[PDB]
C-alpha cells in the first residue's frame, strides 16, 4: 500500500514535467533563422519597406514568444507548490 | 552633443541604452539611421556573428558616456570577428562587405593613446 | 530560382507549425487525473488532511486557469505567423 | 429566499449562477457549504460519472431564481447516475455513499409536489 503512494508521486512528477516544460524558443529560433533566410533570398540587403514590416512583425513575435514562456514558468512553480502541498 | 536615449529596435538589450546625434554618418535623427541599420536584421537574426549585432550599434548608434565625453568606437577584433562570421554568407549572396564598415578605420585594442569597446 | 524560395517558403510553413502548437491543456489532463488519484489513495475524503485536501484543489484551480492563460498566448503567436506569411506573400 | 451569485469554486460554470442559503443541510453560508463540496474533489476531477458535479452542487449550492421562487431538488436518475458510476471506485478506497447523498430522498420526475432538473 505504502509503496503504491510513492509510485503515485512519481507519476505525478513524470506528468507535471511535460506539463511545465516550455522549450518554445528552441522552435522560435529555427523559425527567425528560417525567416531570415528567405529574406537573404528575396534580397531583402521599394522592397525596404517590405523588409521593414517583416522585422518589426518578427519582433512582435518574439515579445508573445516571451510572454508564453512566461506562462509556462508560472505554471512549471504551480506544479512544485502542488508538489510540496502534498508532501505533508 | 547631450546623450540621448535609444529608440532603434535592432540597438536595444545591446549593453547600452544612450547615444548620441549625429553619428559618423551624419545622420540627423535615430529614425533615419534605425531605417538603414534595420537592413540588416537578416544577418543579425541568423546570428552568424554573435559581434554583428553589436558592433552595427556602435556605429550607427554610438555609445554615450557621462564619463567619456569623448566617441568610443569598437576595436579592430570586434569588426574582424563580425566580418569574419558573417561576410562568407554574404558573399554567397553576392553582397560584399560595404567599405563604410572596413575595419581598418577602428583602433585596435591594448593602445594606450586611444581606447575602443570589446565587450 | 523562383522554386528555391518555394522552398524556402515551405520551410517557414514547417516551423511556424511547431512553433504555434501548444498542446497545454491536453497535457493537463493527465497530471490533473495524477493528482486526483493520489488523493483518493491518500485518503482525502472524509485531521491535518482536510486542510491539505483543501490546498490542492485551490491550487489546481489556479493552475488550470494559467494553462488557460498559456493556451490563450499560444493563439496569439499563431495568429502572428499567419500575417508574417502574408507579409512574405509579397515577394 | 434571495438570490446570491455563486462563489464556491467547485459550483461555477455548472448552469446557474444563483443560489440560496440555507442549503439543504442547513449551510448558512456558501463558504460553511464550500467546505464540504471541495472534500469530494478528487472524485469529480477523475470524471467517473459527468453528473456529479452537477448533483454535488444542486444540493449544497441549490439554484435560486427571481422568477421561480420554488425550491426544485435534483431528481432521482441524476443521483442513481452519479452513484452508478462512482460508487464502485468510492468502494475500492473505502468510502461508503453518504446517507445525505441517498437517492430515495430526492424525487422522481413526474411528482406533482415538486418539480426537479434534469438534462
Amino acid at each position: 500500500a505504502r509503496e503504491q503512494l510513492k509510485e503515485g508521486m512519481i507519476k505525478i512528477e513524470e506528468q507535471g514535467k511535460k506539463l511545465s516544460e516550455t522549450r518554445t524558443q528552441e522552435e522560435l529560433q529555427k523559425y527567425v533563422a528560417a525567416v531570415a533566410t528567405f529574406a537573404l533570398q528575396a534580397g531583402f540587403l521599394e522592397i525596404g519597406k517590405i523588409s521593414g514590416e517583416v522585422y518589426l512583425k518578427l519582433l512582435d513575435l518574439k515579445k508573445a514568444v516571451r510572454a508564453k514562456e512566461k506562462k509556462g514558468l508560472d505554471i512549471l512553480n504551480m506544479v512544485g507548490e502542488i508538489k510540496g502541498t502534498l508532501e505533508r | 552633443l547631450a546623450c540621448q536615449e535609444i529608440t532603434v529596435p535592432l540597438c536595444k538589450g545591446i549593453g547600452y541604452q544612450y547615444t548620441y546625434m549625429p553619428n559618423q554618418f551624419n545622420h540627423d535623427t535615430q529614425d533615419e539611421a534605425g531605417l538603414e541599420v534595420h537592413q540588416f536584421w537578416p544577418l543579425v537574426e541568423i546570428q552568424c556573428s554573435p559581434d554583428l549585432k553589436f558592433f552595427l550599434c556602435s556605429m550607427y548608434t554610438p555609445i554615450c558616456l557621462e564619463d567619456y565625453k569623448k566617441p568610443l568606437p569598437p576595436c579592430r577584433s570586434v569588426c574582424e570577428r563580425a566580418k569574419a562570421g558573417c561576410a562568407p554568407l554574404m558573399r554567397q549572396y553576392g553582397f560584399a562587405w560595404p567599405d563604410r564598415m572596413r575595419c581598418d578605420r577602428l583602433p585596435e585594442q591594448g593602445n594606450p593613446d586611444t581606447l575602443c569597446m570589446d565587450h
